[PDB]
């Protein structure tokens, strides 16, 4: 079960941001991998293992956090698209693909 | 949700229906100056089931039954957006319209490519349908008796007002009439307050003597 | 697959849950396997694993190797392909000559008319008279060799006269590069249909692997050489890129308009058909 | 096709702040509802709107905005869990639902 | 479905892609059908569509309507709930007075020996031993009355002498509340049956729709009376949601310890498996 | 109440001083509680609400619901105050076998009699000489199955020999889609009556849920093999337009030209109150 | 010319219904006005108009409808009179 995480929660006070650093050291120390900012994703084994995931989640949210949990399908992992304003290629139809010079 | 000033000894609940009396004219009169300057003064006092201040805008206060209009520029604001919330909610219906919409805009940009002046035009979105066609609440009202119902509905309608409170407006309502408006209160869950100068026989009301002391009555 | 993939830059490659996953320190990029037609390393510094090469050969997958110069140097040619090919070897054993030089001898003068199709269209006229007359002139066993006089008033008359086929020039170099990838499409396709790439049919002394994928890709060079053609005053590079295009741009088939790949295959699936029927149909391609 | 969009860019600037309710007035103007900060979400009827969408999404794009675009299905959109620092109901297995008074 | 859905607010519900939509202007929130058990609307103000009712006669979903005083009302009974209730039908008008008297004769004595098993529970040697008395002494037809006699020692010795079931305290109302949930599972299990629910197994002068899923219903009284005696001082509302709780606990079966909806579910599969067969097996229920 | 209350459009229904308000797209109206006595709902887009169903079950009216198909599913079930209906189906349940054997006879005799006389309406003398044959040889417990044998004569005679019930044929599925249409109007005028349709005129075949509305739609069987005998050669889609046309299409009832409707409520209200008063008039419909 | 129409039609049926909508709707996008049910009167200019107007009324009757079309002057058009509403036992009261 491909679990797709996302992070927010008020980072004005220092006290905030301590805690949002420690809950993102939190989620890296679990196998969380970030994608961007509050974007994360984990790779659960099983549902026993996602539901243990989202007890943990509840116990180490943050003051003010609000966490929003995803199930997805590695077909739908892969059609993810990224758009930076530039967007991910997956979603991108092109027939040609450089990884490399785009010369 | 309870209502409280400082000439109750306690502060009295209002769940569903509710007819309040107040046998002293100084007392009613300086009462509803407190409704209409809920604001401004802090002497009377409402508390709800979390025992937490409401914002005069979450209470509804409405005197003239007639005079009151039920097409508001928030109700169709929230109307309108309810509609098309509606009509998001189903994407096949609402491509159908974007279809129409498209054709309708193809034939009057023919009809634009034909005229001999330059013509510029945006879009048609489906808020301005909504617009055009003037989608309104129900406007026709026979008698006061309908028009308390319409204003019923609107209020049941509206999340944000807690609170429905009317002032001397039973005194147009039959005894009938009044025990219609009850059993459509209850059946509507909504929380109605009513006061008035003189006690109604017959329907169970809270009686505020002169004294100052509540009692209840039937 | 209809994605040509191009790596030219350091990274790790390996093969996980049917998807080819790209490692590097920067970025890491996911592409589906069944979306990948073509997978190109145009740098030694590239990462693979034996499985990912074994996932790549069951989804029958085009790897090109290149060297540092980033030319081509090594492809991966799998060795069953489908079942079909040891029933197509005997077939291709009981071949006969006639069939070979009619079908060869066809397929030159499909390459002859676009050359002269191509220099009609690029309005380059006399030229396109000798390529004409030659390809009314082609006949058996070439002993005019009008293909070759084809080709040298071709080129002769595109480059100039002081150009020439032997020269060391980046024309000659892209145009052995361009006929580098498709003959690496070509061949690929043949290894598809599974009949012996090694076996040519226009002359049974010359003994090369691309001899066969060579004599399917004869008609479709004139495509590479307007390209060259148009693109021979910019540097190597760009002209490189632009031989990249040609897998995005489309063509016409007589049938309907397809992409390039898709009328190779199409293309190499008629010439195998109708070499085993004994040419019911040639199939013609026009630009 | 169930569209999940994310939504992050820097707020700092003026500018950035207009340039981030322009985008979240085209967001609800185009049918997307706002589940909470920077949550999104739209039906798609085909793939082809969703192109068309993914297109227009790209167009609209504000400078230095980052959009996150995933396909989600509607056993996946129900399985939703959004947990503020208070849970959804629908990730929770209770027997007994109350939509009411808690008592 | 394993899960008890109550509304007790102003809300729409509409039905689409086989999920329940609850649309208000605070939230909306989607449950799936396949999940949901029972639906109960609480309140007056609720809306519904008549496609949503179709799409829950199909699910099978027992779909409960209550009045503004919140008491229940009316609930939803469809007409077939699968094809063998027709054949059941022959099979319900071919019963046996002395299967049905029989069966009925142990039923009422699973209720009073689990009503000698919560006096027991609540440590009461004389009262639990009278009625384990009345349970030895209770014979066909019932004319000793020993099941009234029990029941009328029963509330008289848990609530007090002064106490009645004619009384109109929120202890009687919080009874008759329990009695109308827990007779509207069994009723809804008696239609999922097909046997008509109309047709009693104990008297067959009384005329009651309920008759039948009361009958069924009995052994199981003992478990509200014993939440009613500990919440009897706590509010009725109060005493509601722990009636409401009795939804999410568990209780023992003799088989296993499972919910009390796949109790009732099974108790009444064995109960008609057992009218039909002539008292095979009569299941019984143990506190 | 007398008035029979039924919404075959898309509407909404809302209670306002003891004034049912039902409201469709064309028009508003507004109805007494008290003149109303059944209220069904033909379609699925109806909406209704929850205070109008307390208010209908304070009122003891009958809501009944159904599905797309318009078969009913499901009907609402006060816990007190019960509708007289539910006490009629104990008669139903009462009904002798002689009064169902005669009932059961007079129909048959009435589809054959409207077979044959179609049969002289579409000029075949021997045919429906030999169905009226039939029909005058018809006798209770149907030892000779003229029934049966006047089938293939009428089905015969309409669409040829070669033709056949079990074959698979648009014919064949537009004459269940005509059963299916007339099974749904009988069915749900059986449902108005409360009368259980799992309990069947004929007492051979219980497998029907539907067999008592199948048993009483017989009669009236013949009109749809009209129309299908009429359009045989179109398409299924135009047998079903020309089939949905028969709800707007008048026909003769014996005492005056009436729609199908309310043909089909007289009839089914007659042979309800005689199979209840045991045979007081049958009534006989002729085509 | 002056254009008196009456319009009737069977309105049982759903699609009947339906059809008489429509068919007013028409009307009205005509020019014509509904003086009461049934009533309706439109301004024609001339005779073309008007046998124009016939054959388009003829082309937009519904199924089973049936219109009546009299032709009255302009004076004597505003001459329509519009009245909207012996026994010896009279009863004000209950009517028993």
């Amino acid at each position: 079960m491909r679990m797709i995480l996302m992070f927010d929660m008020p980072t004005d006070t220092a006290e905030e941001r301590k805690a949002y650093r420690k809950f993102r050291k939190f989620l890296l120390s679990e196998g969380f991998i970030m994608h961007q900012f509050s974007v994360y994703s984990k790779l659960l084994l099983n549902h026993t293992a996602n539901t243990a995931m989202v007890g943990r989640l509840k116990a180490n949210n943050p003051k003010k956090g609000n966490i929003t949990i995803l199930t997805v399908t590695e077909k739908q992992f892969a059609r993810m698209i990224y758009l930076y304003g530039n967007t991910s290629i997956a979603n991108s139809e092109e027939r040609l693909v450089f990884l490399g010079d785009n010369y | 949700m309870k209502i409280n000033f400082s000439l109750l000894d306690e502060p009295m609940e209002v769940n569903l229906g509710t007819v309040l009396v107040i046998e002293d004219v100084s007392v009613f009169a300086q009462l509803v100056k407190e409704f209409y300057q809920y604001d401004e003064q802090s002497n009377l006092t409402i508390f709800d089931s979390k025992i937490r201040s409401i914002r005069s805008s979450e209470l509804l206060l409405i005197t003239d039954i007639l005079g009151y209009d039920i097409n508001t520029s928030q109700v169709l604001k929230l109307l309108h957006t309810d509609i098309v919330s509606q009509l998001n909610d189903k994407p096949e219906v609402r491509s159908e319209i974007d279809s129409l919409v498209s054709l309708i805009t193809d034939i009057i940009m023919a009809e634009c490519i034909e005229n001999e002046l330059d013509i510029e035009y945006d879009e048609i979105t489906l808020l301005e349908l909504i617009k055009a066609l003037g989608v309104r609440i129900e406007t026709k009202s026979c008698t006061v008796f309908e028009k308390i119902f319409e204003i019923l509905q609107i209020f049941k309608y509206l999340v944000k007002k807690r609170i429905l409170v009317f002032v001397n407006s039973l005194s147009y309502f039959s005894k009938d009439e009044i025990y219609q408006i009850l059993e459509y209160t209850k059946l509507s869950q909504a929380d109605v307050l009513f006061l008035e100068p003189r006690q109604i026989e017959g329907i169970q009301q809270f009686i505020l003597d002169k004294d100052y002391i509540l009692m209840p009555y039937n | 697959g209809w994605r040509t993939v191009v790596v030219n830059i350091h990274s790790k490659l390996s093969y996980k849950n049917n998807h080819l996953i790209f490692r590097n320190s920067y970025k890491t990029e996911m592409i589906h396997l069944s979306e990948i037609d073509i997978l190109l390393l145009e740098t030694t510094d590239i990462v693979l694993t034996t499985m990912l090469v074994k996932r790549l050969v069951d989804e029958n997958i085009l790897v090109i190797f290149c060297d540092d110069k980033r030319l081509p140097t090594a492809f991966l040619t799998p060795y069953y392909a489908r079942h079909d090919s040891s029933l197509q070897i005997a077939r291709q054993i009981a071949w006969k000559e006639n069939v070979k030089c009619e079908v060869w001898t066809a397929i030159i003068a499909q390459k002859i008319l676009n050359q002269s199709y191509y220099l009609g269209e690029c309005s380059f006229f006399e030229k396109s008279q000798s390529i004409m007359e030659l390809y009314h002139g082609l006949e058996r066993f070439d002993p005019s060799n009008r293909e070759g006089h084809s080709a040298r008033i071709y080129f002769n008359t595109l480059f100039g006269n002081d150009f020439t086929r032997e020269s060391d020039n980046d024309i000659n170099a892209a145009l052995d590069y361009g006929y580098t990838l498709l003959l690496s499409m070509f061949a690929r396709e043949v290894v598809v249909c599974g009949c012996m790439t090694q076996i040519g049919l226009k002359h049974a002394n010359q003994f090369n692997q691309f001899n066969l994928a060579s004599d399917i890709m004869e008609p479709f060079r004139p495509i590479i050489d307007r390209i060259v053609y148009q693109n021979r005053h910019n540097n190597f590079v760009k002209i490189k890129k632009e031989l990249f295009s040609i897998f995005s741009e489309t063509y016409l088939y007589n049938g309907k308009e397809m992409y390039l790949s898709n009328i190779v295959s199409d293309y190499t699936k008629k010439v195998i058909k109708a070499l085993n029927q004994l040419g019911e149909e040639i199939p013609e391609f026009r630009i």
